[PDB]
RNA sequence: GCGGGGCCCGAAGCAUUUACUUUGAAAAAAUUAGAGUGUUCAAAGCAGGCCCGAGCCGCCUGGAUACCGCAGCUAGGAAUA
RNA sequence: UACCUGGUUGAUCCUGCCAGUAGCAUAUGCUUGUCUCAAAGAUUAAGCCAUGCAUGUCUAAGUACGCACGGCCGGUACAGUGAAACUGCGAAUGGCUCAUUAAAUCAGUUAUGGUUCCUUUGGUCGCUCGCCACUUGGAUAACUGUGGUAAUUCUAGAGCUAAUACAUGCCGACGGGCGCUGACCCCCUUCGCGGGGGGGAUGCGUGCAUUUAUCAGUGGUGACUCUAGAUAACCUCGGGCCGAUCGCACGCCCCCCGUGGCGGCGACGACCCAUUCGAACGUCUGCCCUAUCAACUUUCGAUGGUAGUCGCCGUGCCUACCAUGGUGACCACGGGUGACGGGGAAUCAGGGUUCGAUUCCGGAGAGGGAGCCUGAGAAACGGCUACCACAUCCAAGGAAG
């Protein structure tokens, strides 16, 4: 109204958070930060709804203000904080190292990964240009900024940096036969192989995408996200490996692993 | 309160649309700078975002621009010649964007002829012995003599030009806006240009 | 009602007061006022007027012109404290500190010393 | 026949006029360099915006308003107002109660450009949207097709 | 697109224009429609389930899916008007 | 459940309504043992309101020269704990209500290539050639001590004292490079000559940001007057950045030399760039009843055109000068609404009918209109000024709503 908003309502907030309606009338609201909100996730409800080491409010806090959650390599202490897509939190006194995956019904997943791949993740260019004195910039996926990238990284490109030293370690070129990821819209999560890149003059590319199970999808292109050479991700993947089953194919081997 | 907005207009229709909110905070109220010659008077109006603009009560000087040469000289601010917008306006000697201004000779006539040592402004002469004898002359070497006489193709102006440089004071026009940044700068009027302008001035 | 500097009007006027003319301290920031003040000629509708000496002459009124108030709070940036003791240059600000006495009755009489500032 | 019929001195805001005029440079063979550009989405600029002599600022090939948006059609139906049209691009309205239509229509002030000649009344123009450029006139003329013309007794 | 040849097809013109139809995006939850689950039952809620032989650093699993008009944006169709 | 039943007549077949019947939602009537969820001053009065309350806030880390306390660990800067006050940051969210508002809001859609954005992150923060820097200047609160008023979070005078408050201002990097200039090159064609070069003596300017002009055409987009490069110059005194700040563990070189040089992790601010949260303005299509409302809008902006003025930016948003336009029976314009819009709700063969003040999204407004201050963000009302309306205290001078 006045200005900008600072409460949330709890059932205004994304459902792939899965939070409760009968437990309060507030939702946590993630501050401003690398990641929009809708796309995002809290670092309150990741300890206390899906790992389950908290209980309240007050709980999440005195684990988070003993200073040891380290968000990609960094501890940030605010229990607000978005977290988003392909960071590494790290526990690093218990030593879990999860890395925040969509899974294949559109969630973020718990899935934890080696303390020697927690070392770096992978980023989308969203733009590239040249700054002051004729050098260049790129801008990522997060909010974080490349001085000096290597000069054939175009547009939505892939670039992986590890963290604690900040420069580009492989970018890998968004091209035609890889194996990208969804990130938006009604697909999002399904792992598959690009087909192709259609593009529109002035409007909106949208990109055909073929699985490995022969279920090929179209998303446009911002929702769009590479993460393989080919055919194999540089990154863990998590149970289902990106694939939609159907609510029969998900009835059935559901009700027989409950044999 | 005077306000900016496009609800107090009547619609392309032409009918009367009844006000649905009041008057909001980003429609700020819009005075004039009006700004005149004299002294310099600037004063700073904070702005959205915490920023400032420099609204230019009173001016003197310029910082006006030559082109054709690539001159570019502070230069104090003689008179208001012309005012396309209103001729109101010039009758109150006030500057604005699109006005055109008088301005002295002084730094463009010592330039040229530091530049290219040849007399401008000159009409009768036997009076240039202080500082206009010597700086044609110089007592140069050989090869500062062979850049100099090289130039005996770049060194002319146009007619309508140079019969202004005689009689001491050149018009130019504002390209800067003034109460809005604070200053007054711009560019020479020359060529067909000039000649418009010089019909618009003749036949007031 | 106070009386203000530079009104030139002897009785009362209102005035609109921001912060920081004189006689009004604000409760929030940015906020303005109007206040009834009073002129800074004086007349005889005074219950009470404000008077200080530039100049002793002849003798001392007692309780008045005598009996020195200690200015008990010394110089604590290092500044006037070397500006105080007549210091030239490194004199060792930390040494030359004023120190206050402290004497309550049901305790050990103490001493305290401030901090330094730049 | 001049272009100079304004209070103002009429040009482009980036081609700089004054080129060394001199023994070199005489004044009898003389044009000056014309600032044009060309539309995306293919659109073609047409001669006239080449190599005719006007100036106009919401031109959309030679001014400093720059087409983004929607692309839309329409009819001219009057064509005073120097310099912007106004075209009624007709349609239909579909009414699900009756299962039938409703032949609506609104009509809206487009900038014509003057780098085109036969534009006369009922033809298709093809329009697309940019900035606003007055009150009313959100979007600019970017190809006449002519209509009910060609020959004519 | 495997200055002049071959298993070769992209840019380009859409050479009347539309309506119509089909496809694909993109569409906030809640609600409704429904999947799951002895809240003891039910209306509801999104939980819960499983053996302790103690190693049980506790294990497994859910928190679906369908519907978002018309208007736009894509591709395909050309009878009908 | 795609459903009917009683009534005009002495009877008859009809048309047609009436009545019946079933929901659900306000109220009311009699009645009411137990337990799970649970609306609730919306309609009429967006009427009036006593009283009490709902926005405030210390870290290891801005300022303790209150004994309020401390072991006052000892002959001196401060063992800390700290009230108060200065500074900073919130108070622009939430909550409430539905009065206004009929292409307006709002919804889908699509833009900002026409702009701003505290923060959050990520960047940038020795690129500038120029007799305190081992630290510069002046005040002020809390405090002390006098007060004035019937009466308020009213405040006065004088004495002290601080800063991440308010201002000033430098060292180092800094050795120079470049460009514009410019007293010797004679080795070239001195043959009378014209010469072809590199070079110094010389004085200016030099980074980012702002402002204008011109030149060229690294990286981009469907598309630039984009980004980056180049040259001439600007830099507003109510003056752009280029750290005179505070914690913690302390270590290293010590050759000048036992006093001077080097260092780890932070916490703060800092122009600009992107990000995030946004906001604003635009495009398309969509809204109820009325012709006992058929022409409207333009002196007084109605539609466009040039030039501007301010505006954060586009634009009649204003102003001047010209053009005579724009909308309309495909319902303009005027009127009404018991009109906040929507996700939705009741209904239930299909098509529909009707409700949607009400927890979700958005908008509007705090008695009525209006004007501003601070701030990144308000034309704010548990902010201020004024009128109107209503109303409180007075010791009748004023005070506060």
């Amino acid at each position: 109204a006045r200005g900008p908003k600072k409460h949330l309502k709890r059932v205004a907030a994304p459902k792939h958070w899965m939070l409760d309606k009968l437990t309060g009338v507030f939702a946590p609201r993630p501050s401003t930060g690398p990641h929009k909100l809708r796309e995002c996730l809290p670092l309150i409800i990741f300890l206390r709804n899906r790992l389950k080491y908290a209980l309240t409010g007050d709980e999440v806090k005195k684990i988070c203000m003993q200073r040891f959650i380290k968000i990609d390599g960094k501890v940030r202490t605010d229990i607000t904080y978005p977290a988003g897509f392909m960071d590494v939190i790290s526990i690093d006194k218990t030593g879990e190292n999860f890395r925040l995956i969509y899974d294949t019904k559109g969630r973020f997943a718990v899935h934890r990964i080696t303390p020697e791949e927690a070392k770096y993740k992978l980023c989308k260019v969203r733009k590239i240009f040249v700054g002051t004195k004729g050098i260049p910039h790129l801008v990522t996926h997060d909010a974080r900024t490349i001085r000096y990238p290597d000069p054939l990284i175009k547009v939505n490109d892939t670039i992986q940096i590890d963290l604690e030293t900040g420069k580009i370690t492989d970018f890998i070129k968004f091209d035609t036969g890889n194996l990208c990821m969804v990130t938006g819209g009604a697909n999002l999560g399904r792992i598959g192989v690009i087909t192709n890149r259609e593009r529109h003059p002035g409007s909106f590319d949208v990109v055909h995408v073929k699985d490995a199970n022969g279920n090929s999808f179209a998303t446009r292109l911002s929702n769009i996200f590479v993460i393989g050479k080919g055919n194999k991700p540089w990154i863990s993947l998590p149970r289902g490996k990106g694939i939609r089953l159907t609510i029969a194919e998900e009835r059935d081997k559901r009700l027989a692993a409950k044999q | 309160g005077i306000s900016r907005d496009n609800w107090h207009k009547r619609r392309k229709t032409g009918g009367k649309r009844k006000p649905y909110h009041k008057k909001r905070k980003y429609e700020l109220g819009r005075p004039a700078a009006n700004t005149k010659i004299g002294p310099r008077r600037i004063h700073t109006v904070r702005v959205r975002g915490g920023n400032k603009k420099y609204r230019a009560l009173r001016l003197d000087v310029g910082n006006f621009s030559w082109g054709s040469e690539c001159c570019t000289r502070k230069t104090r601010i003689i008179d208001v010649v012309y005012n396309a917008s209103n001729n109101e306006l010039v009758r109150t000697k006030t500057l604005v964007k699109n006005c055109i201004v008088l301005i002295d000779s002084t730094p463009y006539r010592q330039w040229y002829e530091s530049h290219y040592a040849l007399p401008l402004g000159r009409k009768k002469g036997a009076k240039l012995t202080p500082e206009e004898e010597e700086i044609l002359n110089k007592k140069r070497s050989k090869k500062i003599q062979k850049k100099y006489d090289e130039r005996k193709k770049n060194a002319k102006i146009s007619s309508l030009l140079e019969e202004q440089f005689q009689q001491g004071k050149l018009l130019a026009c504002i390209a800067s806006r003034p109460g809005q940044c604070g200053r007054a700068d711009g560019y020479v009027l020359e060529g067909k240009e000039l000649e418009f302008y010089l019909r618009k001035i003749k036949a007031r | 009602f106070p009386m203000k500097q530079g009104v030139l009007t002897h009785g009362r006027v209102r005035l609109l007061l921001s912060k920081g003319h004189s006689c009004y301290r604000p409760r929030r920031t940015g906020e303005r006022k109007r206040k009834s003040v009073r002129g800074c000629i004086v007349d005889a509708n005074l219950s009470v007027l404000n008077l200080v000496i530039v100049k002793k002459g002849e003798k001392d009124i007692p309780g008045l012109t005598d009996t020195t108030v200690p200015r008990r709070l010394g110089p604590k940036r290092a500044s006037r404290i070397r500006k105080l003791f007549n210091l030239s240059k490194e004199d060792d600000v930390r040494q030359y500190v004023v120190r206050k006495p402290l004497n309550k009755e049901g305790k050990k009489p103490r001493t305290k010393a401030p901090k330094i500032q730049r | 026949a001049d272009i100079q019929t304004e209070r103002a001195y009429q040009k482009q805001p980036t081609i700089f006029q004054n080129k060394k005029r001199v023994l070199l440079g005489e004044t009898g063979k003389e044009k000056l360099p014309r600032y044009y550009k060309n539309i995306g989405l293919g659109f073609k600029t047409p001669k006239e915006a080449i190599e005719g002599t006007y100036i106009d600022k919401k031109c959309p090939f030679t001014g400093n308003v720059s087409i983004r948006g929607r692309i839309l059609s329409g009819v001219v139906t009057k064509m005073k107002m120097q310099r912007t049209i106004v075209i009624r691009r007709d349609y239909l309205h579909y009414i699900r109660k009756y299962n039938r239509f409703e032949k609506r229509h609104k009509n809206m002030s487009v900038h014509l450009s003057p780098c085109f000649r036969d534009v006369q009344i009922g033809d298709i123009v093809t329009v697309g949207e940019c900035r606003p450029l007055s009150k009313t006139v959100r979007f600019n003329v970017l190809k006449v097709t002519k209509a009910a013309g060609t020959k004519k007794q």
